[PDB]
């Protein structure tokens, strides 16, 4: 490590305030998770999405 | 950006995205009580800063005779001045921490970056350890009661982090 | 985030000097009235839904153009966003009131909020009017004397008014 | 990040042609003098703390205003940051000296450092002075005839000086 | 590109450390190998046109069908593009020799080889045959360590294609 | 004023002749002595306020009775005049350091010193004490030839007072 | 009398202030250049009879009326006084060159010299002309490189010229 970092000095952004569902569901990014890893084609899609 | 009681309260409330619950107000009120002996200790310490600084320099010399002879760090009038200045810095930030009722001033001004700077300039931490122990001994006499303990907490914190 | 003690300390350190007798007197006075400050903070905190609802009611009573279709508070998506923003601003004002300085309100809340509102199409003077309505609705609960030792708190009233007005001015 | 070999390769590819015989001769000469180059980079690497301490002592003897309260290197954090920046620049200069091309130094260190210091409120002239002091301290160690075979290393000295100069000029 | 020196510098920089002894020994190993490698590059540059045309004719012999009309190898434009491609491969092999690292090849030829060859329906086997011809003629044209280095880089290209 | 160059030129002027090797050698020595002298002057100028405050405090430490009411140190105006005089002495010492001659001191402070002290009932030992403090402190602020230059001028002023 | 240092001290005293850092820098530059100043002054001193003789020859070839009966340099006595005055003026110019200040020239040499020459019947235009011829001869000697180490001394040349033409302006 070393020295502490400076202050973050935040700014107003959508992610900071996201209590409410986003406007469009199809425009919500796909939240890919571990249960995608069990299939084969699902695993290929997960790998492509990571890349 | 100091890490004090009120700042910790507000930061932990904002991180959780919620108003200030009653416990946080409880801690804030504890800090507000606590401020009075802290301000008393800060006053009785800033008032007698010059005696403390001189005594600390002399105590370091007494505990470390070898720094004084030529070819050492302590030999030199300018090095004497920097002795006094460094100990005055430590005392000033102890008083700041007393006022702020936290370690925020010490961590932010002295403790953060201590070891790299000491290594780069080859300053021995034991010198300041001795000076702060002298200041502790004296503030035993200057203060009494709750203020004495409150000052000793921050002097001890500085000594612990110098180690 | 700096409370009053921390800025007093920072200003002392920039000058490189200890804290003077008078400055310590002022900080001790602040700490002494900290109980009144805590009561003000609790008055804002406990009554927050009432303040938000009252200000919203008044704002949509004066400016109906928000709640008609084509208005900027029309669907439940946008009305709930309005109420969320008002709660955020009230929360940050409570933080600033407890701390004793508008530093937290400066950095965490109002940093770039006008630009966001302009991008979304929100009317900024409407948001400022909402914050002013929140201030007017919250002074009522601040001045309430139920279950509180009665005394003088006019300095706290002015301080809270200053924080609300500062948020409103920054947004507008 | 290009060394002299990769720079020559890239120019040759842009021309669409094999490397000429003169370019091959220059690269062969570079490879022959690579042993002295490795000695120089080792001298810089193995004396980094001494170089930084000497440069710091000179710089803060000369410029006392930094170490004062309200100076840019006052608290321990800023003093440590000063020394850390000096070590970073020395590290990248040693990289460049090994590679023989200052592309690494410009790309990874100096590309946006002046605006970073301006954003941080740092006297860039003082940083350039610090880099020059590091240059002097490093040239004292590079020219150390003891412990190495004696030979003509004027070209290496000039390259190291050019990298230090280019760092200082790009910062300030 | 990527050489021995650049690998050294990148590895040092990713851990934020100065160049230690291991890196300098690797660099010295590179600088001592440079002489045979540059000699091999000089020899391969001297033999541009002979090697290129020989490789093209070798490809034509091993795949006689491709020269037939209606195939890839028919027509002066396609034969010119063949000569150009083999020239590219030889040029980048000499670049790798000079750099003493497979960076020139890996960055210019290999990275994107399958996608481009599949899009344009180019066969890797044509280039494998051409590079095997180049490998064969290298043994005649180079002797000693230079031949070893050149064969190493041509082998890397062949392994990449296949 | 009365400085090495001026003595040279005045001696030549009164003897009705040019500047010869003896006088040019005096001037030479002055020009090389200028370096520690200007350094001392700059250091003393940078620390003038600390030196003046310390000198006033040393004066009050060595003569406690003067602060007592009915005496020359009682009151704010008297101490303002304290600091003003110490600043005067410091200024003229820096002048003399830059001029490389005692002429600034002799013309601005010493000429008329005794009569003025006697008229206003000022005690020369007060100023000797202040100048002793400044001497002790410039022992710390300065070193080498800078310090010996400063001490020569401060001691000239002290000897003038006594 | 004044040199450059003593004038600087005089204005500083008039303000009542110390000498600023820029003034100290100018005086440091002066004292650094002092050795060149000494060379210039020694060139004026060493070659003085040659300068005076050359100026006299040129002046009395130019203005033959001065050496005819009824001229103002006619009898031996007036010619001796003429040459004496030229020597005196050159000598005070050398003084001013060493001091860096034209104060001694004004106070001693040119204090009332125009009224002196007007009362004597001496042509002040011709005296100024003699000063110009002396200036030319002086520049011939001062630009000489033999027996000095080569360097840039143009400031000294211009300053010497200003002393000469200030004398000539005060006279005529
Ligand atoms: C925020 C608070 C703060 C601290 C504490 C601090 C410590 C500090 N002390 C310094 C000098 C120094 N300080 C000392 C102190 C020693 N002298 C000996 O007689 C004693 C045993 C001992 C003191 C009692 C010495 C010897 C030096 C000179 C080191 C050197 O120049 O190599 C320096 C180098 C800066 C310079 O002189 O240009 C630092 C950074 N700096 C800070 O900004
Ligand atoms: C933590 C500090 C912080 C704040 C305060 C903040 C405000 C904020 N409010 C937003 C949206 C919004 N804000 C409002 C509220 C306004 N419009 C109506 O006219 C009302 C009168 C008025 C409320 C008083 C509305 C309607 C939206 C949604 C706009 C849209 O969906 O197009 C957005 C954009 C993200 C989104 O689309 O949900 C931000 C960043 N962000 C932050 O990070
Ligand atoms: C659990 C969290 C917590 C709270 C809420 C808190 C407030 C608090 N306020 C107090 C007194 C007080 N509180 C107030 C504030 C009032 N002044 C005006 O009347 C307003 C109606 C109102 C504030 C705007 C005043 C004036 C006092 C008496 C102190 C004085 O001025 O002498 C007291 C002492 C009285 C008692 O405990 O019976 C507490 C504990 N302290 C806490 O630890
Ligand atoms: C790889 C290229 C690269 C470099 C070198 C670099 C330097 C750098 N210096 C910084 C601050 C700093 N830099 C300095 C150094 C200056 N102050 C002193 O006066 C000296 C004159 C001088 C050093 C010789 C200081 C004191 C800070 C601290 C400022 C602060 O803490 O607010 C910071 C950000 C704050 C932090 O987290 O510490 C960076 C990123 N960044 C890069 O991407
Ligand atoms: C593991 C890392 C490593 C090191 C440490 C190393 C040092 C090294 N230096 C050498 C010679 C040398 N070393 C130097 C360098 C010196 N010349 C001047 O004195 C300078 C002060 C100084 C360099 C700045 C020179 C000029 C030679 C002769 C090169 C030659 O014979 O061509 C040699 C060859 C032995 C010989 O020629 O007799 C080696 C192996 N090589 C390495 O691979
Ligand atoms: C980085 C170095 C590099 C390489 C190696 C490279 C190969 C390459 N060759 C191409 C064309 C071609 N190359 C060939 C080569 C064939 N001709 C004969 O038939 C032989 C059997 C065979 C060669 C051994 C042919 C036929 C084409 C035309 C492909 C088409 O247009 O369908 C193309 C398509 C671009 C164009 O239309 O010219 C590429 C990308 N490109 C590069 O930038
Ligand atoms: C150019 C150089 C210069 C000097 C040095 C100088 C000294 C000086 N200081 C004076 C005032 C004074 N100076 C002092 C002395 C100080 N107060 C005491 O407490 C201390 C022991 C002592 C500090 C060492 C006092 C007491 C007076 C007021 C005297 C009076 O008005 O009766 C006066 C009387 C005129 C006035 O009212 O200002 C002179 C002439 N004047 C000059 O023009
Ligand atoms: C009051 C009476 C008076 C006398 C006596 C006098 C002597 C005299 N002769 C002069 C010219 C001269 N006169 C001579 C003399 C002669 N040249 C040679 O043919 C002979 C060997 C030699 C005489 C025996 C010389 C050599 C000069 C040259 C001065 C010059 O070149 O400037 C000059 C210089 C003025 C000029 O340039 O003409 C003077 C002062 N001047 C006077 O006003
Ligand atoms: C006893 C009387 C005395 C004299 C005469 C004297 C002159 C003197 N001239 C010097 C060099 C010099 N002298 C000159 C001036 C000359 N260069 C150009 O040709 C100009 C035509 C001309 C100026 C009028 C210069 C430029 C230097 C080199 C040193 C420097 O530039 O700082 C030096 C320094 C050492 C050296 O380089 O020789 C001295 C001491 N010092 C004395 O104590």
């Amino acid at each position: 490590m070393g020295l502490p970092l400076l202050d973050t000095k935040y700014s107003s952004k959508p992610h900071r305030v996201a209590s409410i569902p986003a406007v469009n569901a199809e425009d919500k990014p796909w939240v890919l998770d571990r249960y995608d890893l069990r299939d084969e084609q699902g695993l290929q899609s997960f790998i492509f999405a990571a890349y | 950006m100091s890490r004090t009681v009120i700042t910790e309260v507000i930061a932990t409330a904002d991180s959780q995205g919620r108003f200030l619950n009653s416990t946080e107000l409880q801690a804030a009120f504890g800090r507000f009580e606590r401020a009075v002996p802290a301000i008393e200790a800060a006053r009785a310490l800033t008032k007698n800063q010059d005696a403390l600084v001189k005594g600390a320099v002399q105590a370091v010399f007494k505990k470390f005779p070898y720094v004084t002879q030529p070819g050492e760090k302590g030999y030199g009038d300018s090095n004497q001045a920097k002795c006094a200045r460094d100990i005055g810095y430590y005392l000033r930030f102890i008083t700041y921490s007393l006022v702020a009722s936290g370690t925020g001033p010490l961590d932010d001004y002295v403790i953060a970056g201590l070891r790299e700077v000491n290594r780069a300039f080859n300053l021995n931490p034991l010198w300041y350890i001795e000076a702060l122990n002298y200041i502790k001994g004296e503030t035993g006499k200057l203060l009494s009661g709750q203020s004495k303990t409150e000052a000793l907490l921050y002097i001890d914190h500085a000594i612990n982090a110098l180690s | 985030m700096n409370d009053v003690f921390t800025r007093a300390i920072a200003q002392a350190d920039l000058k490189g000097s200890f804290l003077l007798e008078s400055d310590l007197d002022k900080l001790a006075s602040f700490a002494k009235e900290g109980v009144k400050r805590l009561d003000a903070v609790a008055a804002l905190t406990n009554n927050a839904p009432a303040i938000i609802s009252d200000a919203a009611h008044k704002l949509f009573a004066e400016q109906q153009e928000l709640i008609q279709p084509g208005g900027n508070a029309y669907p439940h998506r946008r009305m709930a966003a309005c109420l969320r923003d008002m709660e955020i601003i009230l929360r940050y004002v409570s933080y600033a009131l407890l701390a004793g300085d508008a530093s937290v309100l400066d950095d965490r809340c109002l940093n770039g909020l006008r630009e966001t509102y302009n991008a979304l199409g929100t009317p900024t003077q409407s948001v400022a009017r909402a914050v002013q309505l929140m201030k007017d609705a919250a002074m009522v609960h601040l001045k309430s004397t139920a279950n509180v030792t009665v005394g003088d708190c006019s300095s706290l009233y002015s301080e809270a008014a200053t924080y609300f007005d500062k948020a409103a001015a920054s947004i507008a």
